[PDB]
């Protein structure tokens, strides 16, 4: 059926918890409230309050019980009201969750999914903007994943959720009902660590993930208008990411621009760049290019500017192409 | 003079009929009680000035503090402006009116134009003001705990005299970070003073699930400090208490954890729908708690309000919003490279370069 | 029966001369009391055992923790071992030994050896054991209160009938993730056991600069649960008290907080020095308060212990170490690959060519 | 005189405290102890308690309070027991310090220090040993300097004191006392933003900066014997960090390998790498090659071999010049 992304993600949600006793949802409002995005809209109503919790207003709170609930029997997908605020509760993240299996030599494991809507473009300022990824992609033992569609939305958390490894989970607000997809009814997951082809090129690629998916897209629907054959990659998992897809992509096109709303230093992207570089410099027609957001915390005044604009990125394509 | 800590009922001076229940003799003029009522006016007024910022799209995001007036107000009295420090949240616009910060400031960071003195850098319901001492406002809930504790911690080392009061809701007590912050003022024995403005709510999730204490002013025991419980829909009973912490603070006796019960009339913001969460008979008792109303009757029991002063206040009152609105949306909007300013006290060379970029844009 | 909660001083059932103070009568039978002794004598060699492995390099790091003997070993006894879980941290070694953790592990863990069942993953100090539900120690102070309240949280939705018993110092008490952690636990009404073995010392920050509130027992006000005073050098005082905290949890009346007042005799760690920042005045006046001696006259002036036993429950103790310490040594190094191996359950692309690139090297 | 980090720091601490009676110390047992390492040695004894505060032991504690200090009148040096600690103060640091005078227009700022004992090397396990660097670069509003050298230790905290904008102060522990290098009594200070140039070399670049400095010095002294010369380049400031130095190096060089022991992805050195292949795609005659802490917690057993030795970068080095 055709669904937005808050409609797939509830879908899943709702799915699981009917497939599996030990699915349990938590987090701030996410009970009668059916949460500030609608996400776990009906959840409660359906499973009761022993399976959808609303919890005191402390991320601390709600990530490390989340990963005491998993350790113990389990299986709770905790949810962050906004990417920006999972930093009260970033010790629980980092230095609980991310390293229990490690730490315990196998001993005890952490299958708990973290849920958080991220990026900007929705007017939200410093703290209802930002794209935290590279905290988490720094961190070893976190799996980390960021969908741009419904399709994959449903198909991923399913994932996530039956995944024995802790996925923190990213969902671009802005993105949450801009469009409606054909999501299937039926039970089915995707793969984690696997990049989507959106289009297939030759002449140059265009390395993207999330919040700047609709951008990306257009700016390859207008080059291509132009003659240029751009190959349109969505990484979806940042960790593991999919090294094959991409560097099979840039070795193919010989150019590659690389697009996220996340601050530029340090960020994913540029992890990505600097492999690209690292294993592939004998196939680059020309230098890696990245489009990221500006080295300052989110603005609201100028939010339409910092979030990348086909502009930017097709500026970038050019000097790609023209180098 | 002083108020029982922990009491069992939430202390109250205003009586059902405008009465003065206090053991001690109302000690305040005449002038200045019309003066609390004129703020509370004035606060009330401003917030509904907000729902029709939202309305015309004026502004994208607004937090009801109506129900809050008489703990707000009360507390830009308590201290004193201009001297005192204060550490506030998103929904203390009230509080930030009755301190004094001009409309057009106010409204200027509502609206992200050039007469915000935060240069339209984050959302609306973030005022800020150097000139005040009210520490520029942040999203995350109770992240400015610590730093209330750590600017009354530098006025008692330099001995400026000063205090610092910080104001938060129920939600926000729940937070790791208010309880850390407040630790630490206490050991110190530092010039603060807390307060918490419960509306018995965190957008949708109730005080029952918010904490397991019976009241907020109970965790004062968790820092060996004093706790109050208060009427904060009573303007005189928020005064008189949140007077003595600040004074207790003052003198140098430590921090101080003051509760003032209140009710969120409206919607959490304007990305909410309370309507869907809250009984209607809750909200509709609640409304006949309305401070405004309670405190006229007090007033006009003892000649200092009739219909005319209000009618003659209210006009006062929608002529100044007009006017600071008018002098907001002149001053023009901010301009795009002001988004590379502030990061740091001079731009590195990734800013200017980045600034450049934008700039072939 | 019940205990009152608050009080301003410290609960005590053992008297100075061995006489019981309850207001309800001693039902331990004879073997379990001689029990708490036995382990208390372990606990206090293990350590004094620990202290020769610092001093002949075999382990790298040790966190004295002689002195809390009577609160570990009753935290061990108060619950069920194996079912019950237990959330320790790093000075919990007495109370991993009086839970049934075998020496080989703790000291595997220790020396880092194939013997730790934690893979040597840790510095010293850090055991942990699925078996016995022993949540392995993570470093960051009082970062283990949230996930035990979760895992409680998951007892009671899962009807199990178990508890969880979460250990800390008085420094941990300070953290946010303390109090926030305890609160969703007292919200949720879950069964959780929060149990302080406050020595008065955060290393070398003192009480007084620790925290403003009298006690750390008051601090149970701040989330509507019961708070306990109690004197940790007292084996009896500090069972019955934690016991009673255990049951209330195991009912569904929720958690508790439980103050076990004790003394660190020992440095911080093998990295500090104690007879720097503590009066000797005061470590004496404490030495005095040793639990063993206390509880031995509790024994004594019933017939329940002599010098022989002594003697013989001390050789067996010895002999229990020394072959706990000979098998931790013989298991051998961890492999160097093992650095590799449960980041994720399964090793993803990057480790696996980390991995390789490791090797070129060995 | 000959003097060791810790007492280049300790010197630079009771200079600049002596010189601004607004300068003030916190942090857990930094007082009377004088220091787990000895940092604040005798200063309380010198200054008093008004000057030297033991804290309660939390991390957002010392941190927001340093900002509220700061923000106030005072500047205060708080210290964060190891670097790994930072997290429970996470959201104080990122939210609070680094966005203040951005989301305050300026109005309120933050002359803070931030100094945390950081990296490996030293048998720390998990959390005694992390170099968490990369999540404050990403962070936009932190300057953040990791020191390697007892002259640079002192001449760069005064000018962290003197400076307004916040600062990350990392001091890699394995060389707090590894070495007593000259450094001078007489007030001097450094420029924070400028690398070191350790040697100078033509044939390779050796872009790196703290707990690593060691290994990377004698693996170009193992190289000097077969007769190549590689420029060792010191960044000392990670943000904002010295982009003409290191591209005025990989221009005349062709080739670079840059080493850090923060783990690989999304690290800052990836960052660099990043930025050389995007600029100077041009002048490389060799990819870009980062010999990084492995992407797993930081192991007890393996300390060893986790911290890049030398044979580790002497290995990617050959793989630079003989591409
Ligand atoms: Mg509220
Ligand atoms: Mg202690």
């Amino acid at each position: 059926a055709l669904m937005t992304m808050v409609q797939a993600l509830n879908r899943a949600l709702d799915e699981e918890m009917a497939k599996d006793p030990r699915v349990v949802v938590l987090g701030e409002d996410v009970g009668k409230r059916g949460g500030v995005f609608l996400v776990t809209e009906g959840l409660l109503q359906k499973y009761g309050p022993d399976r959808v919790m609303d919890t005191p207003l402390s991320e601390a709170a709600i990530v490390g019980a989340a990963l005491g609930m998993a350790a113990h029997g389990l299986r709770p997908v905790a949810e962050i009201q906004f990417a920006d605020y999972i930093f009260p509760g970033f010790d629980q993240l980092v230095s609980q969750v991310a390293k229990l299996r490690y730490r315990s030599g196998g001993q005890f494991t952490a299958p708990l999914v973290v849920r958080m809507p991220s990026g900007g473009g929705v007017r939200g300022g410093h703290h209802h903007s930002q794209s935290p990824e590279a905290h988490f992609v720094h961190t070893a033992g976190l799996k980390v994943v960021a969908v741009s569609t419904p399709y994959d939305a449903k198909g991923l958390l399913k994932a996530a959720i039956r995944d024995e490894d802790p996925v923190v989970f990213l969902e671009p607000k802005r993105l949450y009902r801009s469009v409606k997809e054909e999501v299937p009814e039926e039970d089915y997951t995707l793969p984690i660590g696997k990049a989507a082809l959106r289009r297939e090129g030759k002449d140059l690629t265009l390395i993207c993930y999330g919040t700047v998916m609709p951008e990306v897209l257009q700016a390859a629907a207008e080059l291509a208008k132009a003659g240029v054959s751009a190959e349109v990659l969505d990484l979806r998992t940042l960790m593991p990411w999919d090294y094959e897809a991409v560097m099979n992509s840039v070795a193919k096109t010989g150019r590659v621009v690389l697009v996220s709303d996340a601050p530029r230093h340090a960020s994913f992207v540029s992890e990505v760049a600097a492999t690209i570089a690292e294993d592939l410099l004998d196939m680059l027609l020309a230098p890696p290019i990245r489009v990221t957001g500006f080295d300052t915390p989110y603005p609201y005044a100028q939010d339409k500017l910092y979030l990348p604009t086909v502009t930017r990125i097709l500026n970038a394509a050019k000097r790609a192409l023209d180098y | 003079h002083r108020f029982e800590t922990f009491t069992e009922e939430p202390i109250r001076l205003i009586g059902e009929e405008g009465e003065w229940l206090g053991d001690f003799p109302l000690d305040l003029e005449g002038e200045k009680l019309r003066r609390l009522y004129r703020d509370m006016l004035a606060a009330r007024m401003l917030d509904e000035r907000y729902t029709i910022l939202i309305r015309t799209g004026k502004t994208s995001f607004i937090a009801p503090a109506a129900g809050h007036e008489a703990a707000q107000v009360a507390i830009a009295h308590a201290i004193r402006p201009g001297f005192d420090w204060v550490f506030p949240y998103y929904r203390d616009h009230g509080l930030a009116l009755a301190l004094g910060i001009p409309l057009k400031e106010l409204l200027g960071q509502m609206l992200a134009t050039k007469a915000d003195p935060n240069k339209g850098r984050q959302m609306p319901e973030h005022p800020g003001s150097k000139a005040l001492n009210f520490f520029t406002v942040a999203s995350p809930i109770a992240s400015h705990v610590p730093p209330a504790a750590g600017a009354a911690i530098s006025m008692k080392l330099l001995r400026t005299g000063q205090v610092a009061v910080c104001t938060f809701g129920d939600g926000a007590t729940s937070e790791g970070d208010w309880y850390a912050g407040i630790n630490f003022a206490a050991v110190q024995g530092a010039p603060a003073v807390f307060i918490a403005e419960n509306n018995f709510y965190a957008i949708s999730v109730d005080y029952r699930h918010q904490t397991h204490s019976p009241t907020i002013a109970d965790k004062a025991h968790a820092f060996g400090i004093p706790g109050y419980l208060v009427d904060g829909m009573d303007v005189l009973a928020s005064y008189y208490v949140v007077k003595e912490a600040v004074e207790r603070a003052r003198r140098g006796e430590g921090p101080s954890l003051v509760e003032l019960r209140v009710y969120r009339y409206g919607p959490h913001s304007s990305a909410d729908d309370d309507s869907r969460y809250r009984p209607k008979e809750e909200v509709a008792f609640w409304r006949k708690k309305d401070p405004i109303p309670r405190f006229r009757r007090f007033l006009e029991a003892r000649g200092l309000w009739n219909e005319e002063w209000e009618e003659d206040v209210r006009e006062e009152i929608r002529a100044e919003l007009e006017r600071g609105l008018k002098e907001a949306e002149e001053a023009g909007p901010v301009p795009p490279e002001w988004m590379f300013e502030d990061v740091f006290a001079e731009k590195p060379w990734h800013l200017l370069r980045q600034e450049a970029l934008l700039k072939e844009e």
